[PDB]
């Protein structure tokens, strides 16, 4: 694993030191010797822990800890009941139970947590099977896993790189780094040194990339893991981030419920000896307390709000991978994004055309036909004729049926641009080419920087020769006499000779490439149409043309691109783009997209502006910054995290793959989620080191794809705008939902707690509990999930990964020490009604409990001095406990009505407007009916037939804590930041 | 803690007399409420009905010795074996002394033959205390009458005492003279008195209980309606409720045997889920 390249030595200085011979190739011998040392040519695959160790590690999954200790010790008071027989006994029951709703909770969490670490399936197209090694003066194709350091491999036209290859003969070789770069824009290769770094030395190959023309001879420097297509597979597999910030959250959370569960566990069970109880009441005394404070339920629904949403998300385009994904779009703080596929439609097409010495604007997306085609109309009408006369570039079969844009093209990149410009212009500029038949042709050359062709014109009667040549601008000028403004051809003067390259040095200076066009009508008195041209260069003439027109092609930005990047950026949200293109052309991009205003300028900008040295002007007040990847390799961390904070549009450009991971883990050390959005490989790495990775769905490669935790299935980066909308939203639907369960926990608490301390009898049993949590609320827990939040989040910056939290002291204080208590006042209001209406008083029933539990005795008095058996009290004793729960539910109808407003009154959002909060509610009331009043509670589970009176008991108390909640809220609205938006705020 | 701004523990010493100052009226509103909703509640209820009477509505039977697990087992060689018996025995029956039943203000003598259920009051505020039957011990013959081996109880062949939990405003109805209820009864007057006639659970047992004999009001085998209904502990004082002494004189020792003491009325009903409603559940073995 050596990224210190050797591309300045030569050949004789290389051979020395990898002991081969460039002519004779390496013998077999030295072969095997070397792969002994080295190792085969292979990627080593990833290590994926076996399901079953993820399954049955998703059984200590943070509430598991205080309900494993649970159902340890309802068996352990089993044991005890060994001791001392108990026929009637809910602890075998209750403990069943309880791992039952462990390993429950546990398979849910199981699919929440996934990981997709398939990376070397979009790898494995790319290697290539097979070199053509030459060893020992004999040539023999052999495996390419079987090559090493340093034998001569024959690399031909159209086949992938066997290794990482430095050059040593080379004829016409262009290759393809579209895996390091992401844009397929061939880089031509030499066998010399080019640059410093081994990134684009024109000199050497590189692992697995096409070999697009050409025949080059080279030796191998790396082969395996080391080489850059190995780097970035180890970085994409091997940095695998497991860590989510989503759960990060509901982690910390469980700690803290956990926190209070336990040490109010033991305030009450030393309270619970001091008051000279067997520890085998102290420890039932346990049982209940740690299933009244965990929220069973809660976090099996949460990851069902997540899935449901989930699926729902795709089916607008958004795939979720991993369940935790859709919150992890926003509440992020910094999107770092590549360019090509991602803001940029990763198609060359035209943008600018200067004719007449004007400038003028093309159609970019997908749409057609969008210019001012109609001010000469003679100089466009013959410019039209040269754009399709001088192309060799051809339209790919069965294509009567797919728009012209988006096509299948067979041939050069700036060629291919002008057929589409053309094909969405002109109908059929086959039709035309076909028709000016071309008799001459021309062969072209990489030094030859311009293509000609001579074209009898199928006019009618005219049937003159037109000689129409294409290429570089600074060539056309060079051989150019006559210019054309509105069919006249009017010869050039100084004006146009400076006016020419003023107009391209500005045009090509935003990333436009430009190809300038000019024509001839040969007479028909110097060559009739019997005159042929000889290929030579004999027959024809190579100056003194007629320039038609201009034009320059960037590869535009997608349709939504700019405006999507427009409302993130109005979201709070610093966007950063990080791409492995010339910074020309990122500039360009950048500042058309949103990511750079037209009032700010980099140094190189003001520089050129007041021309003055860079060196003298300072830093700051140059709003954007343009770094190159080259300069941060001498940059250190401390002023890559400078620059991150000094300027906050920035853009990275010809950045390392490496370099997508050294500045992601720059932003994230600045305590900001992040969202890598990507299509290529040199992506992947950086994809998986992000928060979330956004990659593109047909127009992103698959190691991106399987590197991210969204594809966006239509390439469509207007899902993003969205995906943050409903992030945020889920985050407080979550905050909800949370704080419902929460208040709940303390109603189900106060019964064992009095119970234990005052003696009053059991006012509901720990086995009824759980058909509050697990029942009653998890169609109203999940109906809270649809809420809508009170003021719109975009108009607010994004949550601070530290700062606030999902759950905090306000809101946890709030739904214990606020909603809790209300909720256990009025549930005990219905247990003293209860016990007050068949004869036992309030007052009377202090220290009953052990007379209570007391079966010998048959006769206990009440306070009206009645007889009363045993099973008499304990069905009682039952009918307090239902009367109990159906209390606490019907304040969490109050609870639920409540929870779906964090910041203004109901009548606002509307109770009536959420149709899901009303199933919760209609499914609380009957599973209620069908339990307490009704079948299934005549003799079972703790359950007793109610008095219909008694229902209705805890109707003032469910009044009361809305009326409560919804003044502070009123008060929150009227003084904002007065103590009361600060001390009362969920 | 920052000296610049202040906040100690977050926050400054005006913000704290501010938050304390709402948690105490928070927290004394809200109990000023929930014992304010407990009064009101209260009001409904009278100190002298009960609002409902579901539970009790069939009325419960315990045994006087207060057996701790339904069972009474004991060697009439050994004093202490019963000792615990004897003595529960006379401790519930200290109260129907005529010693204790001396006041006429309080206590009236009612019919020694069963008589119509005194209606003494409505349950108003008015007209004070109510006067409460007499039940004289003579009646539990051989069972505290008190000589005649009284003091024992039955030492050997033993004596239960069967009492009628007390239910308020509670007349009890004795079932109407359809047919036999048991054996040739030849014991009718129907009208006032609850039968009580103790039986053996076991059938397939041939009932080695052996001789049975109940003594009750004027050799009546059961409550006398007389007594009957309750008007609760503040209305009568001491109210002396029936009770039946039941000798056992058993010709089966050092054997266990199970009975059911069931209470026979219209009125009153009997549950499999309550074996103390209606019923008994009495193992007495008789060891050497
Ligand atoms: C039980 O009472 C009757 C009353 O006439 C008496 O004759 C009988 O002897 C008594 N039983 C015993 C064992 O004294
Ligand atoms: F802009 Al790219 F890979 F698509 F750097
Ligand atoms: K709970
Ligand atoms: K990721």
């Amino acid at each position: 694993g050596m990224d210190l390249d050797d591309h300045r030595l030569s050949n004789t200085e290389l051979e020395q030191k990898y002991g081969t011979n460039i002519i004779q190739g390496l013998s077999s011998v030295r072969a095997t010797e070397l792969l002994a040392r080295d190792g085969p040519n292979t990627l080593t695959p990833p290590k994926q822990t076996p399901e079953i160790i993820k399954f049955l590690k998703q059984m200590v999954g943070g509430f598991s800890i205080l309900l494993w200790i649970g159902a340890a010790l309802c068996w352990i008071a089993f044991v005890i009941q060994y001791v001392n027989n108990s026929a009637s006994l809910d602890n075998v029951y209750l403990g069943a139970i309880l791992v039952l709703v462990v390993i429950l909770t546990g398979i849910f969490a199981y699919y929440q947590e996934a990981k997709s670490t398939n990376i070397m399936a979009s790898f494995s197209k790319m290697i290539p099977q097979q070199a053509l090694v030459i060893r020992d003066a004999e040539k023999k194709v052999i495996s390419a896993e079987q090559l090493v350091v340093g034998d001569v491999v024959e690399i031909k036209g159209g086949d992938q790189i066997p290794a990482d290859i430095r050059l040593v003969f080379s004829q016409g070789c262009k290759v393809d780094n579209s895996s390091l770069t992401g844009e397929s824009e061939p880089q031509a290769r030499s066998t010399e040194f080019t640059h410093e770094n081994p990134l684009e030395t024109k000199n050497i190959g590189f692992y697995s990339t096409t070999c697009l023309e050409g025949t080059a001879t080279g030796i191998v420097i790396n082969t395996g893991d080391r080489t850059i297509i190995g780097r970035i597979a180890s970085l994409a597999s091997g940095v695998g981030s497991e860590k989510t910030p989503i759960a990060i959250e509901i982690e910390h959370f469980v700690h803290i419920v956990a926190g209070v569960a336990v040490s109010i566990g033991i305030i009450f069970f030393i309270t619970a000896v001091c008051m000279k109880y067997y520890v085998l009441d102290a420890i039932i005394f346990l049982i209940s307390i740690i299933v009244a404070n965990v929220p069973e339920g809660l976090l099996a629904t949460v990851t069902v709000t997540l899935s449901l949403t989930a699926k729902r998300m795709a089916k607008k385009n958004c795939l979720v991978k991993n369940l935790e994904a859709v919150e992890t779009l926003g509440s992020t703080s910094i999107i770092c994004s590549d360019k090509t596929g991602t803001l940029t439609q990763n198609r060359m097409t035209v943008a600018h055309l200067w004719f007449d010495n004007q400038i003028f604007v093309a159609d970019t997306s997908e749409n057609q036909t969008k210019q001012a085609f109609d001010q000469s109309s003679g100089t466009w009408a013959s410019l039209s004729k040269i754009i399709t006369l001088c192309n060799r570039a051809e339209f790919r079969p069965g294509q009567e049926s797919v728009p012209i844009m988006k096509r299948t093209v067979v041939g050069d990149a700036s060629e291919t641009a002008l057929l589409k410009f053309s094909e969405v212009i002109l109908g059929d500029v086959m039709g035309i080419r076909k028709r000016n038949h071309k008799v001459a042709e021309i062969p072209f050359n990489s030094t030859n920087k311009f293509q000609l062709s001579i074209h009898e014109t199928e006019d009618p009667n005219n049937k003159r020769f037109l000689v129409v040549m294409k290429g570089a601008p600074e060539r056309i000028l060079e051989k150019c006499s006559t210019i054309m403004i509105n069919g006249q051809e009017q010869p050039l003067d100084k004006s146009s000779a400076d006016s020419f390259h003023t107009a391209y040095m500005e045009l090509g200076g935003l990333g436009e490439r430009v190809l300038g066009f000019c024509h001839l009508y040969l007479p028909a008195e110097q060559f009739p149409q019997s005159y042929i041209f000889d290929v030579d260069s004999v027959n024809f003439p190579t100056s003194n043309f007629c320039f038609v027109g201009l034009l320059s092609m960037i590869d535009p930005p997608r349709s939504t691109v700019p405006d999507a990047v427009s409302k993130c950026r109005s979201a709070g949200i610093k966007v950063i783009m990080v791409t492995g293109d010339h910074p020309i052309t990122a500039k360009a991009i950048a500042k058309s997209v949103g990511i750079i205003s037209a009032n700010n300028e980099t140094v190189e900008d003001i520089a050129k502006r007041r021309n003055i040295a860079v060196e003298q002007v300072n830093k700051r007040e140059a709003k954007a910054a343009v770094v190159t990847g080259m300069e941060l390799k001498d940059m250190t961390p401390e002023q890559l995290d400078e620059l991150l904070t000094n300027y906050q549009e920035i853009v990275f450009a010809r950045t390392s793959p490496q370099q997508k991971l050294i500045i992601v883990e720059g932003c994230q050390r600045q305590d900001a989620i992040v969202a890598v959005t990507g299509d290529g490989v040199n992506d992947s790495p950086a994809l998986k080191k992000a928060d979330i990775g956004i990659a593109m769905g047909i127009a992103g490669s698959d190691a991106a794809k399987n590197a991210a935790d969204m594809v966006l299935l239509d390439d469509n980066f207007a899902s993003i705008v969205t995906g943050v909308e409903e992030g945020r939203l889920i985050f407080d639907n979550l905050k909800k939902t949370i704080a419902y369960t929460l208040t709940k926990n303390i109603a189900e608490l106060c019964p064992f707690l009095i119970y234990i301390v005052a003696g009053l009898p059991l006012p509901i049993g720990t086995i009824t509990i759980l058909f509050i949590d697990l029942g009653t609320d998890i169609i109203p827990s999940i109906a809270l999930a649809y809420e809508k939040a009170e003021s719109d989040i975009m108009n607010r910056k994004p949550r601070h990964k530290k700062k606030d939290r999902l759950v905090n002291t306000q809101l946890a204080i709030y739904s214990y020490l606020h909603i809790g208590l209300m909720q256990a006042l009025g549930g005990f209001l219905v247990y003293f009604t209860v016990y007050a209406q068949q004869g036992f008083w309030p007052t009377s029933l202090i220290n009953l409990r052990v007379a209570w539990e007391t079966d010998d005795i048959n006769d206990l008095e009440d306070s009206y001095g009645q007889e009363w058996t045993r099973y008499q009290r304990k069905y009682l004793e039952w009918t307090g406990s239902t009367a109990f729960f159906v209390a606490i539910m019907i304040q969490q109808i109050a609870d639920l009505i409540i929870r779906k407003t964090r910041r203004n009154s109901i009548f606002q959002q509307g109770l009536f407007r959420n149709k899901v909060i009303w199933v919760g509610i209609a499914s609380q009331v009957i599973v209620a009916l069908i339990l307490s009043y009704g079948l299934g509670s005549v003799p079972a589970l703790s359950f007793t037939m109610l008095r219909v009176q008694y229902w209705f008991v805890a109707v003032p108390h469910a009044i009361l804590i809305w009326v409560y909640d919804e003044m502070r809220k009123l008060f929150i609205r009227l003084y904002p930041g007065s103590w009361w938006d600060k001390n009362m705020y969920y | 803690w920052n000296s610049e701004k202040k906040e100690f523990l977050g926050r400054t010493g005006g913000s704290w007399f501010k938050i304390l100052l709402f948690y105490v009226i928070f927290y004394g509103c809200l109990a000023g409420i929930f014992i304010g909703t407990i009064q009101v509640m209260l009001l409904t209820i009278s100190e002298l009905k009960p609002t409902y009477q579901d539970r009790v509505a069939p009325p419960g039977l315990t045994q006087i010795p207060q057996i701790q697990k339904t069972e009474i087992s004991f060697r009439p060689n050994d004093p202490k074996s019963y000792e615990a018996y004897v003595l529960n025995i006379i401790r519930f029956l200290e109260k129907y002394k005529d010693s204790a039943q001396k006041d006429d203000m309080i206590f009236e003598d009612c019919g020694s033959m069963p008589s119509e259920p005194k209606e003494r009051g409505e349950f108003n505020h008015e007209r004070g205390e109510r006067k409460v039957c007499r039940f004289k011990l003579d009646w539990l013959g051989n069972c505290s009458g008190l000589n005649d081996e009284s003091y024992g109880y039955k030492e050997g062949k033993p004596c239960i005492i069967i009492k009628l939990n007390r239910v308020l405003g509670f007349k009890p109805k004795p079932p109407k003279n359809e047919s036999l209820e048991t054996y040739p009864l030849t014991m009718k007057y129907n009208p006032n008195v609850l039968p009580v006639q103790c039986t053996g659970k076991r059938d397939e047992d041939k009932d080695k209980v052996g001789n049975i004999e109940y003594f009750g009001m004027g050799g009546f085998y059961g409550f006398p309606l007389q007594y009957y209904p309750y008007y609760g502990k503040l209305l009568q004082p001491k109210y002396l409720q029936p009770l039946l002494a039941v000798q056992f004189t058993n010709l089966t020792l050092d054997t266990e045997i199970r009975i059911e003491c069931k209470a026979y009325g219209e009125n009153i009903g009997y549950s499999e889920k309550d074996r103390f409603q209606g019923r008994f559940d009495v193992k007495i073995e008789v060891k050497s």
